């Protein structure tokens, strides 16, 4: 059995870290909603 | 039980010890996570049970008690902040710009950021604190590092 805890608000942080490239990639989709990368 | 707006870890006692599965948003009396995390399930809140309204295995989305609530979307422009929610780990702001997943059907956002299985469902906010849609599904690319979408749901 699965079960949920509170960890915290939904808020936007000012002064957060900054991390984090951005790709631009082609992907699919299948029905079972697994992507995979098309080349 | 617990019916507060914000960010929840999904646990579960099946395994050793507490292992956490996933995250989600409560919103609007609705908690809105992975389909992948729950698989369907009915969740514990306390003394309370969420049951599932709608959920969508393609889409990777489940929502308990009501509807899909969450609407907001990422502008193609803006820096987005990743409110991770990692296994044994405090709630973190990770802010980054988005890549893009180009699709068949259309583009999408995508994060670019790494963190354990556990941490899928945690949302990710624009601006104005609002959820513009869920980390945690995606791919490994040729590094071995993870990108995941941006997968929002639709809202009636
Ligand atoms: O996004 C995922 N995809 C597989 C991976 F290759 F990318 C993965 N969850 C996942 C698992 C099962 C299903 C689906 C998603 C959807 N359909 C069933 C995941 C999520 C995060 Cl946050 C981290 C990891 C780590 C291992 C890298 C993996």
């Amino acid at each position: 059995d699965m079960y949920i805890e509170r960890a915290g608000d939904i808020t936007w942080e000012k002064d957060a870290e900054v991390t984090g490239n951005s790709p631009r990639l082609d992907v699919a989709l299948d029905e079972s909603g697994d992507f995979s990368l098309v080349e | 039980g617990e019916t507060t707006d914000g960010v929840y870890r999904v646990m579960t006692r099946r395994l050793l010890g507490s292992t956490q599965v996933g995250v989600g948003v409560m919103q609007e009396g609705v908690f809105h996570t992975m389909w992948h995390v729950t698989k369907g399930a009915a969740l514990r809140s306390g003394e309370g049970r969420l049951d599932p309204y709608w959920g969508d295995v393609k889409q990777d989305l489940v929502s308990y008690c009501g509807p899909w609530k969450l609407d907001a979307a990422w502008d193609g422009l803006s820096e987005v902040q990743l409110l991770a929610v990692p296994p044994g780990e405090r709630a973190k702001n990770i802010q980054t710009l988005p890549g893009i997943f180009k699709t068949k059907d259309g583009d999408i956002g995508a994060v670019a950021l790494d963190y354990p299985a556990g941490t899928s469902g945690s949302p990710i906010l624009d601006k104005c604190g609002r959820v513009i849609g869920l980390y945690g599904n995606g791919v490994v690319i040729k590094n071995g590092s993870y990108v995941s979408a941006i997968t929002q749901g639709k809202r009636e």
